[PDB]
């Protein structure tokens, strides 16, 4: 809703809650010049 | 969208369709920020240029959506609107500068395993992720090439560039509250918002805690994918002292 | 195109 975020946003149902990724989202965090 | 690809079932559970009631027509892309609150760009709203002024009455929100022209039965909602609220100063005028609107819903929306709401940034997010040579991500039902629509969802991932380049490849006036995006010419990778993806969503996922946050709404171009081009979108972190604002003024 | 929704949300 506001303020840095609410409560559960951002979190998908059929992939993070699931521990799930999708596709192409490895291509977004290797360009934060890699994630993890 | 333009050289993008088909998205995955709730890839986007965020993704809203405005829809006109009659002529029955997609109209732009929104997004779902709680149970009673949609972001989009004013502009699809309000453009006197082209006589276009719509009212609370003229519209509907359906949220869940996959198929561009379906009506998926037990899977979609369809929500119609309590209040409209553009930003004081958008400049419909000049170059679309603060292109955002809120829309409240009559009732809130039951979240699913379709329907869920995407973060806004703080500070901090804003501050590390919107960087050039990051990816965020664009979908819509919009137009497949510039002059050829889909039957799904399409999504693209394009960097955000630096923006003395987004200055140099136009003759708009360019302000803080705008940001560019896409490949350059020597790239070799292509991709773009097209007709009928306006008011949509550019999102990034944090690598911090692992959640999405909408960092810009798709405001303008000129044309579709071509070279030396780039498409602007509405800088929300910018502008969301104005969204809190009215949201705990009017609702939550 | 746009295949009809029911009655009761016009
Ligand atoms: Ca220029
Ligand atoms: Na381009």
């Amino acid at each position: 809703t506001f303020g840095s975020g609410e409560a559960d946003c951002g979190l998908r149902p059929l992939f993070e809650k699931k521990s799930l990724e999708d596709k192409t989202e490895r291509e977004l965090l290797e360009s934060y010049i890699d994630g993890r | 969208i333009v050289e993008g690809s088909d998205a995955e079932i709730g890839m986007s559970p965020w993704q809203v369709m405005l829809f006109r009631k009659s002529p029955q027509e997609l109209l732009c892309g929104a997004s779902l920020i709680s149970d009673r609150w949609v972001l989009t760009a004013a502009h699809c709203l309000l453009y006197p240029p082209w006589d276009k002024n719509f009212t609370e009455n003229d519209l509907l929100v359906r949220i869940g959506k996959h198929s561009r022209t379906r009506y998926e039965r037990n899977i979609e909602k369809i929500s119609m609107l309590e209040k409209i609220y553009i930003h004081p100063r958008y400049n419909w005028r000049e170059n679309l500068d603060r292109d955002i609107a809120l829309m409240k819903l009559k009732k809130p929306v039951a979240f699913s395993d379709y329907i869920h709401p995407v973060c806004l940034p703080d500070r901090e997010t804003a501050a590390s992720l919107l960087q050039a040579g990051y990816k965020g991500r664009v979908t819509g039902w919009g137009n497949l090439k510039e002059t050829g629509q889909p039957s799904v969802l399409q999504v693209v991932n394009l960097p955000i560039v630096e923006r003395p380049v987004c200055k140099d490849s136009t003759r708009i006036r360019i302000t803080d509250n705008m940001f560019c995006a896409g490949y350059k010419p020597d790239e070799g990778k292509r991709g773009d918002a097209c007709e009928g993806d306006s008011g949509g969503p550019f999102v990034m996922k944090s690598p911090f805690n692992n959640r999405w946050y909408q960092m810009g709404i798709v405001s303008w171009g000129e044309g579709c994918d071509r070279d030396g081009k780039y498409g602007f979108y509405t800088h929300v972190f910018r502008l969301k002292k104005w969204i809190q604002k009215v949201i705990d003024q009017f609702g939550e | 195109d746009f295949e009809e929704i029911p009655e009761e949300y016009l």
